[PDB]
């Protein structure tokens, strides 16, 4: 009766899945509910200083619309 | 009370080696094939949480299965000297019980005890695979029993 | 007569060269194998849990050994050294004496179970069904003097599973 | 480069202790010497004794210790083509026949009492008759075995790794092979047509059709079809064994060589008189000397 | 809260390593008309933990002959690659996205070796030393396809970022543009990990042991997790490198499940061939790779750079 | 029982929670069958003790006892003959 | 422990052969473990006259 | 005491006993892990006169077998007496360790005796065992020896590498018995 073998991957599956999981919702959470950022050029890069800059709480995950601006 | 501690910490340790204890692959004679058998899917040794691992390094019962013989017992000592601690040697046949059918010959050490400090003797010409399952079993029901840590609170 | 077994050549054909390219390029064989293993996997186990439930015997097992006694109670052996001459392993050791009733019964009746090798002469030695190996296979003690049985532990054998050897005997006793 | 086999390491004083034990005390000597051919190395003894006593077993006895010294064929070919894939680093084809070769090892219990060492087969015939019904269950094990056979080869015999492992490895000649001593599978696998149970039939073997496999390169991989394929010819010599099981008793009707039955034993005078000395004293051979031979699977 | 992600990333792993061994002995068995373990609790799922304790207070051998300092190194050095190579992986978003991902896959992979490698030569032995550089030799074919098996593949994702893979497999699978290479590669990925045909450096039946021979409590126990974290996060590199499941950009519970489901399906695979097929001898594993799959690599490396160029269908580098 | 079962798995026995004093949860064994219970567990019959109860006698024990060893009611062997040679007893009378 | 119908094909298929027509596990086609006492035959030997040792 | 309650009791008086697990030398064997060998004043001050095991054992068993040993009280001390000092270069000479000697007060030295104590497990070092070192064994030449007994004393030097061969690293592991020479003796 194979159904035994189960159990074993079953808790495995979910071993697997917390780390997905985590850095997922941990990159949602500290980012301001936004997807982490990715930076694999200068560009990225120098646009996310100008984020920092601007958000006035030196936080590139604060991002302000029309209202910022007259 | 810290005895009970030590009583809960003595449950834990003992209970992962006996579930957990893993048999040399030390085979001599006749009595050796059949413990075979004991490892094939009738018995399936395995599902006792015991693994056949080689390399006496990393064993803790070791079965002396078979004829234990003059031109080998320095090999068996050196053997038993390399495992560590714990270790247990289960005497499996009457061969290695006391000399079985060759007690009397020349070149046979009678019993493998007179070698090695032997555990629980498991008779049989050979004993059933089925035979010193039970011996495996009642080692671990031995290693349940044992106090170490108790008497270390108590020493 | 006698059969070959491994000459066969090939063809040639394109047809076969390229079916053993195909099974050397593209595995076969060795998916050939993986397909018998997955089946096997999806059989049933043909292990017995241990002993909650128990291995199957034939009423003729040979095990430990009993001295069984009359149905009146008195003991079946006359202590006639049949089953010490025929030891293969000269296990057995008995002396006799002419006991207070008259009677023809051994004082001593060390059996060596660490010297015997069941070979069962022993229960087709003596001509009264005195020493018989028991259908009990578990024995197994902690310390080697416990398996140097002597009447006393034989006699004791013989008085617990008592059950097992008339019943055992009862069913064996025709084939011999 | 070179290799020393040192060995030893099991030296049992086996043809000394036999000296010092009458010729039915020395019987679970052979049990022991070989331990995967049980029946096979009884059969060895048992004929070299009937030899010298000049006594031949009863029809009956003659075809169930070729039956069994088949099954037991059975066993050691099991065991040889089984571990060798173990020691290759193959463990799956170990673990299937060992279940399959647990059930030949209920068939020896059924009959003798101990799984492994029988001590079954005697000088004159064997201790006693099967048990009612084994026959039958050795037609259901048959049936199943050859549909576990072919399953090995599925494994092995094509696998382009066990291949390798094998094919023209330590590979041996003919002359030399026959002038190192060498028998059965050595012989049979490097192409020499030699086989006991054809050339020189023991017991009951002529009368039993079967094929004897012959390799011809002589490498380690054509002996492993020649095990196999001994397998698949043991199977046929247990379905005529089974077929043409002929009635009467099991031990030679002399009582000065076979112990009588328990039945005459308690009754007759002479019986329990050959009884008492055949187990004290036992059957005294005439002088001279012997060399039997009998095709063990080894 | 990076730290918090580090142990997310190594506590869930090393449970996952742990229960390996469980799965891999009933698999095992399962395939083996046995039942595997099951009296360790129930279904056997309290064996590895059976097994956690008794080799961390079993006693841990000091080999006389053996060089300590060198003793002690390899276990390290073998956990610490094992655990810090599962960081790139873009398990829906990566832990550490950096450009040249599969490098840093290639350069802890290459440097895992020095694990077996001073071990071997530390415990001061014949087995040792036989392990040792029969670990060399199984190893040193191995580093040359597998980069090009790597580049040939990469070649028409678009850059070396793991993250990107994913995009490059949105439509189909991977595999099925090279599945050439992808038998090629999985091969090699049950070489590198020394597993199943291909096991000469722990041999069983022929070394004993092999570089384990004199390595017992954690010291054999950390050995067994840089082997079985080694064959997870393999596993999961050949499951996104060929069959990169689809990511909803606003739900990754979609492709985390997807993606472990792969790496499970390609783990047991493992232990499918593990009980199937017979060991390989070294002399052939190289005879193998450098006679038949090196020549190979070349040619299908050459199909797949002449492949985008004549298609038109170069892929973006950003 | 089941009679619909592979062959070994057709009969099995659920252990008793307390036999002679021992607490027997979780910790059991293979010896605490009782005689005429090993032989229908063990296939050497198809007829339960209940069906076909053994014959029953005098001295055939009433308790069934666990193998013994390692508690202190385990056997220990020791000679069951009388003492061969005794030795003259000096007398009680003085020298003189 | 009877696998069910859509596994049956999937061994089946997977080793291209039918299990179920043959397979390892026994089961009810055993022969009974309790027989009917046997009666043993006789030797050629067991003749009540001219069945002297010498001859 | 036990000389009160059975006056016919051979009381056994051993000196600083020797051997493969003796906790002797193994005790300055083992104390090249803590930094060098601290012996207070260099130990230049302490003269031992150790005896081999087995030696005592067979006092023991010839004491056993003798039908005088009832009442007496026998001293079972070695052959010769090393100054401590030269004792520790025997040792860490038979092991090839370095031999790093510094001088300790005895007050400091009482003070680590005391640290070593706190472990909750098998001390290594106490406050005893420290003044132990230092007492140098008194001879009482008229309480009868070992050689009465027939038991001859083994030389330290003879069977010295059973108990150090294992301290050895794996460089001079094969180091045989006459590399090292003999220590000098203060003899009486
Ligand atoms: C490059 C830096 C190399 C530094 C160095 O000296 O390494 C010696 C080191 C130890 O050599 P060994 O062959 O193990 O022999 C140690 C004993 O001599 C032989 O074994 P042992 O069991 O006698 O070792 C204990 C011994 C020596 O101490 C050790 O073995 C402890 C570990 C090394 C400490 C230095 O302890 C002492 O001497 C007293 C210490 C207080 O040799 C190395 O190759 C280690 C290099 C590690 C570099 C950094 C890696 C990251
Ligand atoms: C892949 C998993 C797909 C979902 C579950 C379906 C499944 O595996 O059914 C196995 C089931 C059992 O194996 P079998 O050899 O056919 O059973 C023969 C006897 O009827 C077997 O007779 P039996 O008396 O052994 O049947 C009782 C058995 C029945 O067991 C089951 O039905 C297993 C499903 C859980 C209940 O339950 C037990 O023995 C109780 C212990 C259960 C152990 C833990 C099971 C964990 C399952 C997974 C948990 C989540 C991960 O096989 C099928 O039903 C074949 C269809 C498979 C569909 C796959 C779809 C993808
Ligand atoms: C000569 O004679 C012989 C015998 O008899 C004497 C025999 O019988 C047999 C027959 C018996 C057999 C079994 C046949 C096979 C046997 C052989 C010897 C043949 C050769 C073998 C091979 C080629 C294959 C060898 C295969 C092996 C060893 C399997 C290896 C893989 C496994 C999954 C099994 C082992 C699993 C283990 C040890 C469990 C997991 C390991 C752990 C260390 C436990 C987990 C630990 C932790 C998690 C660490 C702690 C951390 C925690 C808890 C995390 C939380 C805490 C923190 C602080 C972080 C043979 C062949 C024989 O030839
Ligand atoms: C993760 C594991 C968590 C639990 C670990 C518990 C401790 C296990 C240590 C190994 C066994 C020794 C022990 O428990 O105490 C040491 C103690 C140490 O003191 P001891 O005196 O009992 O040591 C054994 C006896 N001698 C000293 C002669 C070797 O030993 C024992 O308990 C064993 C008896
Ligand atoms: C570094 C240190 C890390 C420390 C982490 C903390 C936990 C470590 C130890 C964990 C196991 C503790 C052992 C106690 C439980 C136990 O094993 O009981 C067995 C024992 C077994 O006793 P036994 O040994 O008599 O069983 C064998 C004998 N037969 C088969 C005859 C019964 O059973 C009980 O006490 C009841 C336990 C039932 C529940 C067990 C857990 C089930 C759920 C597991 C879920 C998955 C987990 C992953
Ligand atoms: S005890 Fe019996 S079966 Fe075991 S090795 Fe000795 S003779 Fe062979
Ligand atoms: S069973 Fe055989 S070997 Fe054992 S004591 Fe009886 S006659 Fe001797
Ligand atoms: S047990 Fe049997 S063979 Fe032995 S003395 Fe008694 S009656 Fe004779």
């Amino acid at each position: 009766m194979w159904f035994e073998i189960l159990p074993g991957i079953a808790v495995m599956a979910a071993c697997l899945f917390i780390p997905g999981m985590a850095t997922a919702h941990i990159h949602k959470f500290t980012n301001g509910g936004k997807e982490k950022r990715v930076a694999h050029f200068s560009y990225q890069w120098n646009l996310m200083e100008r984020d920092r800059c601007i958000s006035g709480v030196n936080r590139y995950h604060v991002t302000k619309g029309l209202e910022n601006i007259d | 009370r810290g005895e009970y501690v030590v009583a809960k910490l003595d449950d834990l340790v003992n209970w992962a080696r006996r579930s957990s204890l893993w048999p040399m692959t030390f085979g001599l004679a006749c009595c050796a094939v059949e413990m075979m058998h004991m490892a094939a899917p009738r018995y399936d040794m395995d599902r006792f949480g015991v693994v056949f691992r080689a390399s006496p390094r990393q064993s803790d019962v070791m079965i002396v299965a078979g004829t234990l013989t003059n031109k080998m017992a320095p090999a068996l000592r050196k053997v038993y000297d390399q495992m560590p601690e714990p270790r247990y040697v289960v005497s499996m046949g009457s061969c290695a019980n006391g000399g079985g059918y060759y007690h009397y010959s020349y070149s046979v050490v009678r019993g493998c005890d007179r070698i090695v400090p032997v555990d629980i003797y498991v008779p049989g010409c050979p004993p059933t695979a089925e035979a010193l399952l039970y011996g495996i079993l009642q080692l671990q029901r031995k290693i349940k029993r044992e106090k170490r840590l108790r008497i270390w609170y108590r020493r | 007569t006698y059969k070959f077994v491994n000459m066969r050549e090939p063809s040639m054909d394109m047809k076969s060269v390229t079916d053993r390219a195909a099974q050397t390029l593209l595995w076969t064989e060795l998916v050939r194998g993986l397909g018998m293993t997955l089946s096997y996997l999806f059989r049933e186990p043909a292990t017995i849990n241990y002993p909650f439930e128990k291995g199957p015997l034939s009423p003729r097992f040979r095990g430990e050994h009993a001295l069984r006694r009359y149905p009146s109670g008195e003991e079946r052996c006359i202590a006639c050294k049949l089953c010490e001459a025929v030891c293969p392993a000269q296990a057995i050791t008995i002396e006799a004496e002419p006991r207070a009733d008259g009677s023809r019964r051994t004082t001593r009746y060390d059996i060596d179970m660490t010297k015997c090798i069941y070979c069962g002469f022993c229960q087709e030695a003596c001509p009264v069904d005195a020493i018989v190996e028991g259908p009990n296979f578990e024995f197994s003690t902690e310390t080697h003097e416990e398996l140097l049985y002597n009447k006393e532990k034989l006699l004791n054998n013989g008085d617990k599973w008592e059950a097992e050897i008339a019943a055992n005997i009862q069913a064996d006793y025709l084939y011999r | 480069r070179k290799c020393d086999p040192h060995i030893g390491l099991l030296h049992r004083g086996t043809e000394k202790l036999i000296e010092y034990k009458t010729y039915l005390q020395a019987l679970p000597y052979f049990d022991r010497l070989d331990y995967v051919s049980m029946m096979c190395n009884e059969q060895a003894y048992s004929l070299a004794v009937e030899k010298l006593l000049n006594i031949q077993p009863p029809p009956r006895a003659q075809w169930i210790r070729v039956l069994f010294g088949e099954i037991t064929r059975l066993l050691n070919h099991i065991m040889a083509v089984t571990t060798h894939a173990l020691d290759i680093g193959a463990m799956t084809p170990f673990f299937w026949m060992f279940e399959e070769r647990e059930k030949m090892f209920e068939f020896y219990e059924r009959v003798s009492g101990a799984r492994m060492h029988a001590a079954y087969i005697r000088p004159g015939g064997v201790h006693q008759d099967l048990p009612l019904g084994l026959l039958d269950d050795i037609y259901e094990f048959s049936k199943n075995f050859s549909f576990r056979i072919d399953e090995l080869e599925e494994m092995l015999t094509n696998n382009r790794i066990w291949r390798n492992r094998t094919v023209d490895i330590g590979v041996v000649t003919a002359e030399d092979a026959l002038n190192y001593g060498f028998s059965g599978v050595m012989l049979r696998g490097s192409g020499i047509q030699w086989d006991l149970r054809k050339t020189q039939p023991y017991d009951v073997y002529d009368q039993v059709e079967f094929d004897v496999p012959i390799g011809s390169r002589g490498d380690c991989y054509d002996r492993y079809l020649c095990r196999v394929e001994e397998m698949r010819q043991s199977l046929r010599i247990i379905s005529q064994c089974l077929n043409k099981m002929p009635p009467g008793e099991i031990k030679v009707d002399d009582a000065k060589v076979s112990p009588p039955k328990r039945a005459e034993m308690k009754t007759s005078m002479e019986s329990l008189i050959h009884h008492f000395k055949l187990y004290t004293e036992g059957y005294q051979v005439p002088p001279g000397a012997t060399y039997t031979a009998i095709e063990a699977p080894k | 809260m990076f730290m918090i992600n580090i142990l997310s990333l190594i506590i869930p792993i090393l449970l996952a390593v742990a229960f390996l061994t469980l799965v891999e002995r009933k698999v095992l068995g399962y395939m083996q008309l046995r039942k595997g373990p099951n009296v360790v609790g129930p279904y056997g799922l309290l064996q590895p933990i059976a097994d956690a304790l008794k080799l961390v207070t079993k006693e841990p051998l000091r080999p006389g002959t053996s060089s300590i300092s060198m003793f002690i190194i390899a276990p390290i050095l073998g956990l610490s690659l094992a655990l810090t190579m599962w960081v790139p992986l873009p398990m829906p978003y990566p832990l550490i996205n950096m450009n040249l991902g599969v490098l840093f896959m290639l350069a802890m992979s290459s440097l895992a070796v020095y694990s077996i490698l001073w071990s071997g030569w530390a415990s001061n032995s014949k087995y040792a030393l036989i392990g040792a550089l029969r670990a060399v030799a199984q190893t040193i074919s191995y580093e040359v396809t597998l980069a090009i098996i790597l580049l040939s593949v990469l070649l028409m994702n678009g850059s070396y970022t793991l993250s990107t893979l994913i995009t490059t497999q949105e439509h189909i699978w991977m595999i099925f543009t090279s599945w050439p290479l992808a038998m090629m590669w999985f091969i090699s990925t049950l070489a590198e990990t020394n597993r199943a045909p291909f096991d000469l450096t722990e041999g069983e039946s022929e070394l004993v042991s092999g570089f384990n021979v004199e390595y017992a409590a954690g010291p054999f126990a950390m050995f067994f997790m840089a082997e079985y974290a080694n064959i997870i996060m393999m596993n999961a590199f050949t499951a996104i490198l060929f069959l990169g499941a689809s990511h909803d950009p606003h739900t990754p519970e979609l492709y985390t499940i997807n993606f472990v489901l792969k790496t499970l399906a390609l783990t047991i695979t493992f232990l499918w061939i593990r009980a199937s097929y017979p060991r390989f001898r070294y002399d052939q594993l190289m005879h193998l790779l450098w006679k038949s799959f090196l020549p190979l690599t070349l040619a299908l490396c050459m199909w797949h750079i002449s492949l985008p160029i004549m298609t038109a269908s170069i892929p973006p580098q950003s | 029982e089941d009679n619909k079962q592979f062959f070994g798995r057709h009969r099995w026995v659920i252990y008793t929670t307390e036999m002679n004093g021992r607490d027997t949860f979780w910790d059991v064994d293979g010896s605490m069958v009782p005689p005429e219970w090993h032989r229908w567990l063990h296939c050497m019959t198809d007829d339960p003790p209940t069906t076909k109860p053994p014959t029953a006698r005098k001295y055939i024990w009433t308790n069934h006892k666990f193998n013994v060893s390692g508690t202190p009611q385990q056997y220990v062997p020791y000679s069951t003959t009388r003492k061969k040679i005794q030795e003259w007893v000096p007398p009680s009378t003085p020298y003189k | 422990a009877s696998a069910t119908r859509v596994i049956q094909l999937l061994r089946n298929w997977a080793s291209g052969r039918d299990l179920q027509a043959k397979l390892q596990l026994r089961y009810q086609e055993i022969s009974k473990r309790t027989q009917p006492p046997p009666k043993l035959p006789v030797g050629p030997s067991h003749k009540l006259s001219n069945n002297y040792y010498c001859t | 005491e036990v000389r009160a309650a059975f006056p016919e009791a051979t009381i056994i008086k051993p000196s600083d006993i020797f051997g493969r697990e003796d906790r002797f030398l193994n005790y300055f064997a083992s104390m090249r892990w803590f930094g060098g060998v601290p012996l207070i004043s260099l130990g230049k001050e302490t003269v031992k006169q150790p005896v081999y095991i087995v030696d005592v054992s067979k006092g023991i068993i010839n004491a056993i077998k003798d039908p005088d040993a009832k009442g007496k009280t026998f001293a079972f001390v070695g052959p010769n007496r090393y100054l401590l000092f030269d004792l520790v270069q025997y040792i860490f000479a038979v092991a090839y360790r370095p031999f790093l000697p510094y001088p300790l007060p005895h007050f400091a030295y009482r003070w680590v005796g005391r640290l070593f104590e706190v472990s909750p497990f098998e001390p290594w070092t106490t406050r005893d065992k420290v003044e132990r070192v230092h007492m140098s064994d008194m001879t009482l030449p008229h309480l009868p020896g070992l050689e009465d007994l027939g038991i001859q004393a083994t030389p330290l030097e003879l069977k010295a590498i059973e108990v150090l061969r294992r301290h050895r690293t794996y460089r001079w592991l094969t180091s045989e018995m006459e590399d090292v020479k003999p220590a000098k003796t203060v003899n009486i």
